[PDB]
């Protein structure tokens, strides 16, 4: 039944004037691929959205919100997009030169060489690397952090009841954000940003976001349990829990 | 069972005929393989064949093409005789029966002389004299009726024996008939040719003796336009009287070209259709040589089809039938670069539209009727008979009967077909071709295994069990059909020495290995489980072999990348299992191993596996 729904939108794309129905529909077929974590299905169906819908569309409290929740969605998948090559990445690491003990004088400077290449590729394979932590860091914040009333968070409160879709996305927040957190912790700990795993505990429990309200108590512990993981790198670096000095 | 009584003794002597060639014995005679049914039928059908023999059994150039042999001045002059000795024949019997009841009871008392018979012929069909007849009588009869109707049945030396005892009464025309009787091909010398007909014409023209008109007409081939209706009532009667009319190279002339042509063209089906009598029309145009109209026509009454469709094989294996070169044209036409008395039979169509009917549920019988269309190809190059078996397996779906089934233990007993060719590895890709391009793999793999085509048999076998290799064996489930079929692919494919191409084989028996790595998992044997994935070298467990397995993963089949989600979990699991139950730090270090494994690693799911390894290595420590 994939197809029969991702083939409804280019029935409702086609005719420019229904635009803002094409998107509201495209939106709630994506919130079902969502709560499945289809993100190839999701996308396949954000692509089928011409890049120039919104503009075209310029407001019913129906479409300022399905504007807003599309954009929720798009900062959603890049923030998948963007994972799944850096942790592509970390995941091909130069491996070591091997060692050939009691060498002959020739693989003694093969050796001499590989071993110098080497240390030239996992340098570059931190570079590459510090790139993509920069940049799948960046979009994780853009989805905590959503601007103005946090992700898949109505702005316009003038809509006309759906609670299918509002049930939707009060769900789409437990399932995503617990599940960005938790990404974003292994990236920050990875790449031994101990420092700021520990201050995802001021993102999460701050009261500008209340992001503490779509944790089950289990997902909290364990995500207390994530921190106090990269707190103890950070006393065998010789600094305190938090990565501060000790005077 | 779609095969009427009728239709089915002909597919068996048609199965006869094929065991024949098939074992390069005799070519038999095909009309009397067909004539021997026709006997179990009412004689309606029986004398047909009997026509159909006669017609056919002329003298013939082996080895000519069809063509030739129909549109040769020699071929065609014999057809005329070959008619005429059916017609007179053929009128001989309606006299004995006339006379007797049954020809049974005729020939009990013994036939008796064709003159004696005619004789008693006369007393039936005139009892009172006509006043109208000329030349006296012999013996109680018109010396011209004894003639006509001893002519009419082919005796000719019965009439001579009636003119040497009217010798005064006849005039002149002893000596004309006793030429007549000794020339050839019916024909006179064109000198007292043209002395008879020129005395006909002068004061005969309208003689009150309708059998003496008949007579000198027939003896003289003229006045062709009068059909002499007063004696040549009936059909038969007429064909006979014209085809000893028809002459060979300009007025009060008429040539079997004209005859043939000017029959069916200005008095077609409709004429000789009203009477609702189908055969009268087809031995109007079979007597005329003109085959491939009466057999088209004879082939639309859907209660002869049978008997049209082998009359055109008789006529194909004689190469006397004209077959249509292109095979997109009607049933009946005529080529535009051939004259136009002449026509063509799409051959190829005709077998076609008869085997569709019995094709579903009889298909050892239509591969039967198929051979005759081994020896044409169509316009993509295919075998016409090999391309007919694979639509005929495709719609039928009969493999094991047609195919031949070849059994898990390595044995193929032959099928239906291998009788008619011994290279049958094409039209086992066909079929398993198609059947690979209707998403039917499981089938594809069977086909293709029966032509021992392992490159594709693995290369399917790969996708069906990539899927599956994580999954669950349990009783009659998708894993069990598919992994006990790919293990009686393994056993076959060793004990006899066959591979695919390292990459489709290697990737197969790789799969093998992880199915039985999961079922000994899923069992709870953790401790056999991970011995073989630690064989298979495919997970890291010590850092130094990192850096190799990584490449190696970079080349790996993509049914195996797939499944390397959860074959890192499964291992994983394994050594977190272990941990509960030094050997501490051996199985931390491999811990640490699959992660960073996974960690350089692009592959499916890596962001919950990645996370889910972690975490149980963590609660290791």
């Amino acid at each position: 039944e994939d197809r029969l729904k991702i083939d409804v939108i280019d029935w409702l794309v086609f005719d420019p004037a229904q635009r803002a129905e094409a998107l509201k529909q495209g939106n709630a077929i994506m919130r079902k691929f969502l709560a499945s974590k289809k993100h190839e299905a999701a996308k396949e169906v954000f692509v089928k959205i011409p890049q120039d819908s919104i503009a075209e569309i310029y407001l019913p409290a129906e479409d300022d919100n399905a504007i807003r929740e599309h954009l929720c969605i798009r900062a959603y998948l890049e923030a998948h997009e963007t994972f799944n090559e850096w942790f592509k990445h970390m995941n091909s690491v130069p491996q070591k030169p091997a060692l050939i003990p009691q060498p002959t004088f020739t693989e003694k400077v093969a050796h001499e060489h590989k071993e110098k290449k080497y240390e030239m590729d996992f340098g570059i394979w931190k570079g590459h690397l510090d790139a993509l932590t920069a940049d799948v860091k960046e979009k994780m914040y853009n989805v905590l952090l959503f601007v103005d009333g946090g992700w898949m968070v109505d702005v316009r409160e003038d809509a006309k009841e759906d609670h299918e879709r509002t049930h939707q996305m009060v769900l789409l927040r437990k399932l995503c954000l617990p599940m960005l957190c938790f990404l974003l912790h292994t990236i920050l700990h990875s790449t031994g940003q101990y420092q700021e795993c520990l201050q995802l505990a001021d993102m999460v429990s701050s009261e500008r976001h209340k992001l503490y309200l779509v944790f089950s108590k289990e997902e909290l512990r364990k995500l207390l349990q994530k921190l106090r993981e990269s707190s103890l790198m950070l006393l065998d670096q010789g600094l305190d829990p938090l990565g501060y000095e000790i005077q | 069972s779609s095969l009427d009584n009728i239709e089915m003794a002909y597919a068996r002597q048609i199965y006869i005929y094929n065991e024949k060639i098939v074992n390069g014995h005799l070519q038999p005679n095909l009309v009397d393989l067909c004539a021997s049914v026709a006997e179990l039928d009412d004689k309606s059908i029986s004398d047909m064949w009997t026509m159909v023999k006669q017609m056919t059994d002329v003298l013939l150039t082996p080895a000519t093409d069809a063509l030739k042999n129909r549109s040769s001045v020699e071929v065609r002059m014999e057809f005329v005789r070959q008619a005429l000795a059916y017609l007179e024949q053929s009128y001989k019997n309606y006299t004995l029966v006339t006379v007797f009841g049954n020809l049974h009871q005729a020939q009990l008392g013994g036939v008796p002389g064709t003159y004696q018979l005619v004789r008693s012929f006369l007393n039936i069909k005139l009892p009172a004299p006509l006043p109208g007849l000329q030349d006296g009588e012999v013996e109680g009869h018109p010396v011209w009726a004894l003639i006509y109707y001893c002519m009419r049945c082919g005796d000719l030396l019965a009439a001579s024996q009636v003119v040497n005892r009217a010798q005064h009464q006849l005039g002149e025309f002893k000596t004309w008939f006793q030429e007549y009787m000794n020339s050839k091909d019916r024909r006179l010398s064109p000198a007292t040719e043209n002395k008879l007909r020129l005395h006909y014409r002068r004061a005969l023209r309208n003689n009150t003796d309708p059998y003496k008109r008949a007579v000198y007409c027939i003896i003289g081939r003229c006045d062709v336009t009068d059909n002499q209706s007063e004696v040549a009532d009936k059909t038969e009667d007429y064909l006979w009287l014209k085809l000893n009319q028809v002459c060979f190279d300009p007025q009060d002339r008429l040539t079997l070209s004209q005859f043939q042509k000017q029959l069916l063209e200005d008095y077609g089906e409709s004429h000789f259709t009203v009477n609702q009598q189908p055969f009268l029309y087809f031995q109007v145009l079979f007597l005329t040589a003109q085959f491939e109209a009466a057999v088209a026509f004879l082939f639309r009454m859907e209660r002869l089809r049978c008997h049209a469709v082998h009359v055109a094989l008789v006529l194909f294996e004689l190469k006397l039938l004209l077959k249509s070169s292109g095979q997109s044209a009607q049933l009946l036409s005529h080529e535009p670069g051939d004259p136009p008395c002449l026509r063509r039979l799409n051959f190829v169509r005709l077998l076609m539209l008869y085997t569709r009917k019995f094709e579903s549920t009889d298909p050892r019988e239509a591969l039967q009727y198929f051979y005759f269309l081994r020896d044409e190809k169509d316009s993509q190059g295919e075998n016409m008979f090999l391309r007919c078996v694979s639509e005929l397996v495709i719609e039928s779906r009969e493999f094991d009967m047609i195919l031949g089934k070849l059994e898990n233990d390595g044995s193929r007993k032959p099928g239906v077909i291998d009788k008619f060719t011994s290279d049958t590895k094409p039209i086992i890709n066909k079929v398993a071709s198609v059947a690979e391009n209707k998403g039917l793999f499981e089938e594809a793999a069977k086909l293709y295994d029966l032509a021992k085509n392992a490159d594709k048999v693995l290369e399917l076998m790969n996708k069906l069990l990539s899927p599956v290799v994580p999954q669950i064996s349990a009783p009659q489930s998708n894993k069990e059909r598919l992994k006990n079929m790919a293990l009686s692919i393994a056993e076959r494919y060793r004990a006899q020495g066959i591979s695919a191409n390292k990459f489709v084989d290697s990737t197969f028996y790789l799969l093998l290995d992880l199915i039985t790595f999961f079922d000994e998992y899923h069992s709870g044997h953790i401790d056999r489980a991970f011995d073989i994935i630690e064989r298979l070298k495919l997970v890291p467990l010590n850092q130094e072999s990192v850096e190799e397995r990584v490449a190696a993963f970079r080349n790996f089949s993509d049914e195996i990348r797939h499944n390397l989600s959860e074959v890192l979990l499964a291992t994983m699991n394994i050594l977190f299992t272990q941990f509960k139950r030094d050997r501490d730090s051996q199985l931390r270090s491999q811990a640490r191993t699959l992660i960073t494994f996974a960690g350089m690693i692009p592959y499916r799911t890596s962001g919950d596996t990645n996370a889910r390894l972690v975490q149980m290595e963590v609660l290791m420590n």
